[PDB]
């Protein structure tokens, strides 16, 4: 998955998620066209299929013909009332999309944190099951302490939990952040 | 410390020089969605191993003469041979033909360069073509999941034809080229979309496809149509609407941690200690748990009955009895957040 976002002088804006599911898609590479295709078949649940111990499979995403299989992206553009945007927003990753969303959106709008602030402050992500919460290794550990005391168990990513480019309205005009954890960096004028 | 402020206009993409060929098509004119297309094609060669035109994509798109958003669903579809019970395992869902679903990036980017483009299609092509061939040096992502991967990548000479030097994966610096790929986006420049779909390149997708082990066929390319959403999900937050795709994506999902969270009126006082910046934390992951008890039930909207799914997801009210159960204290076992898997 990749994710980026745009505005122009006029205001509008593009808030785009791409991907080809894991890492390489499914590996058949053309030697003919150099196109690299997709494994989005993966996305469905199958009945014969096993992801997490204990986690039946959902019956609402079983594939059939035609289906497009659930995705975790969510592209994101959020508006003032005066009709003008206010934050551009999206992610890539895993499943852990959704939630570094919400966070870079919790923390430049409720949190204060301008944007690039939001995009690299530590994340964590807990989606139900597995039954843990993981947390990135730069997180401020008085919060794993507080997790751990209510009970949650907390494990350290071993990379980095998502990839977050926004872009926020300022006075100063549009601010712009990419995330340094795959080596972005924005451009505009 | 990396501010970037712009006074005009602004793309933030995953890699600089992406970032910066859809800036140069914003300053030649065109659309933000000129500068997305632009930049996306970029995005395909540079970060290679995440995205690009053999998968498929979402844009949330704003207008603001109208005051309208709209969403562009061009994501992958099952091909029509596809069936429930296809597969048997993890690796035969993962890994070769049987396990690619038939791309929609191109005709996504069709759908809304008709709808919204100023620049002429080939121009979208063009710095791609070029760096394509001229190269250039692996970035940090790329090379991380090049090395993630090095296994397979070494092992299937048809990917090392490109992602290696000598028998071993691109490291971070070096240059990379996609000559093959360069000629495609040429084609595609020149004959636009169809040729991908219905068109010049249509045989040998399938044929590649097929000779991997899948069951794609011409007629699953022919058929592929990228879809208009004219009313995406949105939420209100204070003054504010935020647009959003729904199932088959997780805007519904999004949409209830921030709803569930509202409640709280989160401000920079909640992180200004440690006893209040662990407790709004706490209420974060629960807030996900909550969310993603329900995610289950979400799939494409065209096979499955998600409307009341969608509307609790969206409900302030639904999500204000979520957050009355988040116990400031304690996280709860599985069960507690009532994960459903039928309604
Ligand atoms: C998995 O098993 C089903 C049921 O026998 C069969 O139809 C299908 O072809 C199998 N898939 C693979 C990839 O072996
Ligand atoms: C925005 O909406 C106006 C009014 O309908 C339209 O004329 C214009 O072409 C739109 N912009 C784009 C980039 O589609
Ligand atoms: C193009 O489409 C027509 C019908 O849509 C079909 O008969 C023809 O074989 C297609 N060509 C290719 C190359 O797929
Ligand atoms: C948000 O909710 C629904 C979407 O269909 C619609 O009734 C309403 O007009 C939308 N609001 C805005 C501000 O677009
Ligand atoms: C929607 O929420 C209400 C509670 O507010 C609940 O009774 C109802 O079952 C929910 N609908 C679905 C489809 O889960
Ligand atoms: C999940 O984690 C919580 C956290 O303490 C615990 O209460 C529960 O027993 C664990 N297992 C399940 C199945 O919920
Ligand atoms: N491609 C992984 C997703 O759509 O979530
Ligand atoms: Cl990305």
């Amino acid at each position: 998955t990749a994710h980026l976002s745009v505005v122009a002088e006029d205001g509008s804006a593009v808030s785009a998620t791409s991907t080809i599911n894991l890492y390489f898609g499914s590996k058949v590479r053309s030697p003919v066209s150099g196109i690299l295709f997709n494994n989005e078949m993966d996305d469905f649940s199958s009945p014969s299929i096993t992801n997490e111990f204990g986690v039946p499979p959902s019956p609402a995403n079983f594939i059939q013909p035609g289906k497009q299989p659930l995705s975790s992206m969510c592209p994101t553009i959020m508006v003032g009332q005066d009709g003008q945007v206010r934050m551009v927003v999206g992610a890539a990753g895993g499943t852990q999309i959704t939630t570094a969303t919400a966070l870079a959106i919790i923390y430049n709008l409720w949190f204060g944190y301008d944007v690039k602030r939001a995009v690299e402050e530590p994340r964590l992500h807990n989606q139900l099951l597995p039954n843990v919460t993981t947390v990135e290794r730069n997180i401020d550990q008085a919060v794993t302490a507080a997790l751990e005391t209510r009970h949650h168990h907390t494990q350290i990513a071993s990379t980095f939990i998502a990839v977050v480019q926004a872009i926020v309205r300022t006075a100063g005009g549009w601010a712009a952040a990419s995330d340094s954890r795959k080596g972005g960096e924005p451009a505009g004028y | 410390p990396d501010n970037h402020v712009y006074t005009r206009a602004a793309v933030a993409a995953d890699a600089k020089q992406c970032s910066k060929i859809g800036r140069d098509a914003l300053r030649d004119g065109g659309s933000a969605v000129d500068a997305a297309i632009a930049a996306l094609l970029c995005v395909g060669l540079m970060n290679a191993h995440s995205m690009g035109i053999g998968g498929g994509l979402f844009l949330t798109i704003y207008n603001s003469t109208t005051r309208k958003a709209e969403v562009i669903n061009a994501r992958e579809v099952a091909p029509r041979l596809a069936f429930a019970t296809m597969f048997n395992s993890s690796e035969q869902s993962q890994k070769g033909g049987l396990s690619v679903a038939v791309p929609g990036e191109i005709r996504g980017y069709e759908l809304a360069h008709q709808r919204h483009g100023r620049l002429p299609w080939a121009r979208l092509f063009q710095p791609s073509i070029q760096l394509a061939r001229q190269g250039f040096p692996v970035g940090k992502g790329l090379a991380a999941a090049l090395e993630n991967k090095r296994t397979v990548i070494e092992q299937q000479p048809v990917l090392c034809e490109v992602f290696c030097r000598d028998r071993k994966v691109l490291r971070e610096g070096e240059r990379l080229t996609l000559p093959q790929l360069a000629d495609t986006y040429e084609t595609l420049a020149i004959e636009g979309a169809q040729a991908f779909y219905n068109g010049s390149l249509t045989a040998q997708i399938v044929k590649d496809i097929q000779a991997a082990g899948g069951i794609v066929t011409a007629e699953d390319l022919n058929n592929y149509r990228a879809e208009l959403i004219e009313h995406p999900l949105n939420i209100s937050l204070g003054d504010v609407v935020l647009y959003m795709p729904s199932a088959p994506l997780s805007g519904p999902v999004l949409a209830l941690i921030l709803n569930i969270l509202k409640g709280y009126n989160f401000s920079r006082e909640s992180v200004e200690s440690p006893e209040q910046k662990g407790l709004t934390y706490h209420r974060i992951v629960e807030a996900f748990r909550f969310a993603y008890a329900k995610r289950t039930l979400l799939g494409d909207p065209k096979f499955v009955d998600v409307t009341e799914v969608v509307r609790n997801m969206t409900s302030e009210f639904f999500a204000a009895q979520l957050r009355a159960q988040i116990s400031d204290d304690t996280t709860h076992p599985i069960s507690y957040y009532k994960p459903e898997f039928y309604t």
